Formats: structure tokens, C-alpha cells, sequence
């Protein structure tokens, strides 16, 4: 059932940075619209970034524009997700997705990630 | 694809990545005009364009 594992969700403390991976099992080995979306307490999906497959290609929404950077490995089959200087209402449950070509959307568990000074 | 050979390409903008348009504004399904190289001063003997 396109199996994705997911790593690094965690707590951290406001503008801090994690270390976040997800690795897809297969999946055809050929994705055309990979992405990371989000879902924030009291707060619908919303579109965070994109990254190519087939290129080098890198799409970040407004709000995670330079601080945050995604790269795809094709020999290890999985997707590094770094960021920088998080804000509180950043608390939301991650997802990574793999596009395959003609077919629907495909999802993950997701991880938990908290972000406060508690 | 393999297009005219003598013409001039102006081309720019997400060439339709996924299934929803562009929309003029970038992000999902959208990729940037145009890659950039850069290779280093000592990549590679054979490499370097």
C-alpha cells in the first residue's frame, strides 16, 4: 500500500532546526509531483513545497521561502527535509507524498512536530 | 521535444508539471524557468562545459 516511512518528527524549541527524512518503498521508482503538505490545529491542508523527481527542480510556498531546503536522493529512494527559524505556528502534522504518473495522490502516516518553549 | 533545429527559444514558466495549471503563480506543479549550472573551478577532468 505505497509504504512511507517517516523520521525525525519531534519537539524543538521556537526558531530551532530538526532533521526530518522520509523514504518511500518503491513507488515505481519514478514520482512527477513529490511534496510535503501540513495540517495545522484548527486549520485545513495547505501546500508547503515541491521537488522534482527527474530534476533538480524546487518549489517552496511563501511562508517557507529560503529558510527551508528539500532534496530528493534517487539512490537511496527517499526525501531530506531541512529547515531553519521555525515560528510557533508552525505546530502541524507533516505528510510526505509521492505523485505517481497517471494515478492518485499517495500519503503517509506523517509525523507530529511541536514547536514551543515549554 | 526535439523541436526545429535553427529556431530561438524564449520559453519560460512551469511547462505544465502536474495536473493543475500554473495558475501564474509558482509552487506545486511548477518548476523554475530555467536550471542552473555552475560547475566548480576543479570538478572533474573531462566535465567542465
Amino acid at each position: 500500500e505505497v509504504q512511507l516511512v517517516e523520521s525525525g518528527g519531534g519537539l524543538v524549541q521556537p526558531g530551532g532546526s530538526l532533521r526530518l527524512s522520509c523514504a518511500a518503498s518503491g513507488g515505481t521508482f519514478s514520482s512527477i509531483g513529490m511534496g510535503w503538505f501540513r495540517q495545522a490545529p484548527g486549520k485545513e491542508r495547505e501546500f508547503v513545497a515541491a521537488i522534482s523527481w527527474d530534476g533538480g527542480a524546487t518549489a517552496y510556498a511563501d511562508s517557507v521561502k529560503g529558510r527551508f531546503t528539500i532534496s530528493a536522493d534517487n539512490s537511496k529512494n527517499t526525501a531530506y527535509l531541512q529547515m531553519n527559524s521555525l515560528k510557533p505556528e508552525d505546530t502541524a502534522v507533516y505528510y510526505c507524498a509521492k505523485e505517481d504518473v497517471g494515478k492518485p495522490f499517495d500519503w503517509g502516516q506523517g509525523t507530529l512536530v511541536t514547536v514551543s518553549s515549554g | 521535444s526535439n523541436l526545429k533545429p535553427f529556431e530561438r527559444d524564449i520559453s519560460t514558466e512551469i511547462y505544465q508539471a502536474g495536473s493543475t495549471p500554473c495558475n501564474g503563480v509558482e509552487g506545486f506543479n511548477c518548476y523554475f524557468p530555467l536550471q542552473s549550472y555552475g560547475f566548480q573551478p576543479t570538478n572533474g577532468v573531462g566535465y567542465q562545459p
